[PDB]
């Protein structure tokens, strides 16, 4: 039995415990904004995330592999659980002030090339 | 010789062991001291074998009571033989360095036209009836009627084996198939039946992957033989395609008129229990319903049985009840022959299939025909989808499952295709004293043009002008004997009529034999055979066939034969029928699989399965080219075996056909020197 960290009540199997090893029963689950999902390249570009950063340091952040909305061109898109991604985040760059300044020196940098 | 591994001495028939059989050696005595499963992957055809049976062979002497059955599944019958005779060149070889008998029996199975004695069943090619008429001439009736001692033609093998075989055992002497034929026939007994009577006191036996994968057969061929025991799938590159064809069945007009054709019969003989008479009389209208309506496709596993409880409102519970009826109702029957009876033990084993396993597959339903697309065809056919429904049964009845096979390059996707714990990880590559392939990709041709086999560019004129002056020079290079893989049978038709409509192909003809693989069996067969005498002279051929087809894998290479494999474009697999891309959907919410990945591994395994039978033995060499610029992407280069990774050197990825055409002159001229062993 999984204990629930938003209602408390136990429960034994639910998608984000199945999905993300996240503690959260089917009925908590926020999937519209508390636990929306994203795509790797929107999070790498957001929260300037590494690949190794998603896949090698502990605890490993695991996805789903979700067949896009749009035409069968190219989808099965990967997605990360939201709070996952913001926690590594914070983890990896201390806190959000450091990656606000990490991002604007990058977007600094940028026109710096390009000029 | 007496290769000594950390704890164990092996005997082993050749005096030489390469460091790859030796690091193989070790990698399999950790899995089996592991106590759990494992992957294997060797590029050598030959010598496996003989390795495998002596480590097998050390660790029973070692460890009686560890390892008691071992199994060794193969594809088809000749690799059965050739591991039969190995092994008794192995035993021959421990005899003669030892002195001393030992107590190992090892008996080969097969299906019961094979082994069989009776010569009026023998000329008949009808593999669906031989075990019909077998049931027929002798079973539980016949054994009770035989005490009367009634006059009629019947098998008496049986009759002779129930009171002299099932007392003498075999304790000593390793017997083949051929050999198990002599001794029945010598001694009035089957030898199917004292080969299940001899099954329990035996230490190794071996026969098809069919024997397993089936859930109908592998519980009365393996039910209690031995809880600890070690089984090994050599060759397996594709063993998740035959798991799921295990249970894929197909339905057609042909089998619904012989089943309306043989109830009649049936409710005849019937007339001369009441549960099931009028069962199956309303069940063959509910799957005509779909026949009388036109639609693509209907896709409801679940609701497929929920269904059928409403046009006639039937429960659940009596479509389980069909396969123990089997046994029951038929036997008292007393039907003559399967003949005429076949399709109608399949409607059974569909109920029961879709009663109990609905969570892992759909029903589709197809009116699409090879050039006659809407006429009348209904195909219904329940695809599987899930390949670990085909494997659980013997992961729990099993400790040390063993994969091995020549193209198992991924070895992460497999134990996700399947459930499945690996714990070893292991791949080999073969050396020698010189390489013996020379594998390259061919990009761009001499016009500085793609040459990929796109499908929007399949009709393009210039990519096939270069694949016809691909093969013109690369004909006049490499001598007797060069395959070429096609991606498809259409897409096969439609490069010749280029290349014949051009002043091309007359070309390519005068310097070697081009010989088509067709459909047809028998036509095959003489086209093989013409090739096998064409390449044994100096006039040379050329083999066109399909990467997925039954001569790909049918016949080896080997050395002097197919000297150049060919890959004219990636092989992908057609997405078309809806079958794939429910086998993708699955897998996408389920295991998490990539569909691109999927698709590409696909596409590389049936690709580098058939590239990989140009090398059989040590003295073989072979050339190895592709024809297509997206197998020059790391994606697709990463999906080959390693033991051809090494030799795929980095400056050759892109080179044009001219530049090909150099790599391989100067790899030949150098490769035909003598050598040291
Ligand atoms: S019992 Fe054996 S010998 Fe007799 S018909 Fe059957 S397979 Fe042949
Ligand atoms: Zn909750």
């Amino acid at each position: 039995y999984v204990i629930c960290e938003e209602c408390g009540k136990e429960f034994m199997d639910s998608y984000l415990m199945n999905h993300f090893d996240l503690p959260t029963c089917d009925n908590c689950r926020d999937a519209d904004d508390k636990h929306k999902l994203i795509t790797k390249t929107e999070a790498k570009q957001e929260y300037l995330l590494k690949d190794c950063d998603l896949e090698k340091r502990e605890p490993p952040l695991k996805f789903i592999v979700k067949k896009n909305p749009h035409h069968s061109q190219w989808g099965d898109m990967k997605l990360y659980l939201k709070l996952q991604i913001v926690k590594r985040s914070l983890e990896v760059w201390g806190s959000q002030e450091a990656l606000e300044e990490a991002k604007e020196v990058r977007q600094e940098n940028r026109e710096k090339m390009k000029q | 010789m007496k290769l000594n591994v950390d704890g164990l001495l092996v005997y082993f028939p050749y005096d030489y062991i390469y460091p790859e059989q030796f690091s193989y050696m070790r990698e399999l005595k950790r899995t089996l001291d592991a106590k759990g499963h494992g992957v294997l992957e060797m590029p050598s055809g030959t010598g496996k074998t003989v390795s495998l049976l002596a480590l097998i062979m050390a660790y029973q002497r070692a460890y009686p009571l560890e390892v008691t059955k071992l199994i060794y599944c193969s594809r088809t019958v000749p690799e059965i033989e050739k591991v039969i005779e190995e092994l008794r060149k192995l035993l021959n070889f421990y005899e003669k360095q030892e002195g001393e008998k030992l107590p190992f029996l090892g008996l080969a199975l097969s299906s019961r036209k094979n082994l069989c004695i009776h010569p009026e069943v023998t000329p008949l090619r009808f593999g669906k009836d031989v075990d019909g008429k077998c049931h027929s001439l002798t079973a539980s009736y016949v054994r009770a009627q035989y005490q009367h001692d009634t006059s009629l033609p019947h098998c008496r093998f049986y009759e002779e084996f129930d009171a002299h075989g099932r007392e003498v055992p075999l304790p000593a002497g390793i017997y083949n198939l051929d050999d198990l034929k002599a001794l029945g026939r010598r001694q009035g007994w089957c030898p199917y039946f004292l080969a299940r009577y001899s099954i329990l006191h035996a230490n190794v036996v071996v026969y098809s992957y069919h024997y397993l994968l089936d859930p109908k057969i592998a519980d009365l061929v393996s039910k209690e033989l031995a809880r600890k025991a070690v089984v090994v799938f050599d060759e397996a590159h594709n063993i998740d395609n035959v798991c799921i064809d295990s249970m894929s069945v197909n339905l057609t007009r042909r089998t619904l008129d012989r089943c309306q054709g043989n109830l009649e019969t049936l409710q005849k003989t019937v007339l001369r229990a009441e549960h099931f008479l009028g069962f199956l009389r309303r069940l063959l209208e509910y799957v005509k319903w779909r026949l009388r309506v036109q639609h693509v496709v209907q896709e409801s596993p679940p609701a497929f049985l929920s269904g059928l409880a409403q046009r006639v409102c039937i429960q659940r519970k009596p479509l389980r009840f069909c396969a123990e009826r089997l046994r029951s109702l038929l036997h008292t029957l007393e039907i003559t022959d399967l003949a005429d009876f076949s399709p109608l033990t399949l409607l059974a084993n569909f109920a029961t299939l879709v009663s109990t396993y609905a969570k892992g597959f759909t029903i589709i339903i197809e009116p699409f025909d090879d050039r006659t697309p809407t006429i009348a065809n209904p195909i219904l056919h329940f695809s599987c989808m899930d390949a670990s429904l085909a494997i659980k049964p013997v992961f729990e009845r099993f400790q040390s499952v063993i994969i091995t096979s020549g193209t198992l390059s991924p070895l992460d996707i497999y134990p996700k295709i399947l459930d499945f714990h690996p714990v070893t990880m292991a791949t080999f590559t073969m050396t020698l004293a010189r390489v013996c392939l020379c594998p390259m990709i061919i990009g761009r041709g001499n016009d500085q043009v793609a040459i990929s086999s796109k499908f929007e560019t399949r009709e393009d004129i210039a990519v096939i002008r270069n694949y016809g002056n691909l093969l013109l020079e690369m004909s006049a290079v490499v001598p007797d004997g060069i395959v070429a893989f096609f991606t498809s049978y259409q897409y096969m038709e439609s490069t010749v009529a280029s290349w014949y409509e051009q002043g091309i192909l007359e070309n390519i003809q005068r310097n070697k034999l081009l010989f088509i693989e067709t459909q047809d069996g028998a036509e095959t067969s003489v086209a093989l055979e013409k090739y096998q005498e064409a390449c044994e002279n100096g006039r040379g051929a050329i083999l066109l066939s399909v990467a997925r087809g039954k001569v790909s894998e049918g016949i080896d290479f080997v050395h002097h034969y197919g000297r150049a494999v060919i890959m004219f474009g990636v092989p992908y697999v057609y997405t078309q029928s809806r079958i794939l891309k429910a086998r993708l959907e699955y897998l996408r919410d389920q295991f998490q699989i990539r569909e691109n990945d999927f698709l590409t591994f696909d596409a590389m395994r049936h690709a580098a399965q058939c590239v990989g039978r140009a090398i059989r033995g040590k003295t073989d060499y072979g050339l190895m080219v592709f024809a297509d610029k997206r197998f020059a992407r790391g994606d697709k280069r990463g999906k080959l075996p390693r033991w051809i990774q090494e030799h795929l050197t980095d400056a050759n990825l892109n080179l044009t056909v001219d530049e090909g055409v150099q790599v391989a002159k100067y790899f030949l001229r150098q490769m035909a020197q003598p050598f040291h062993r």
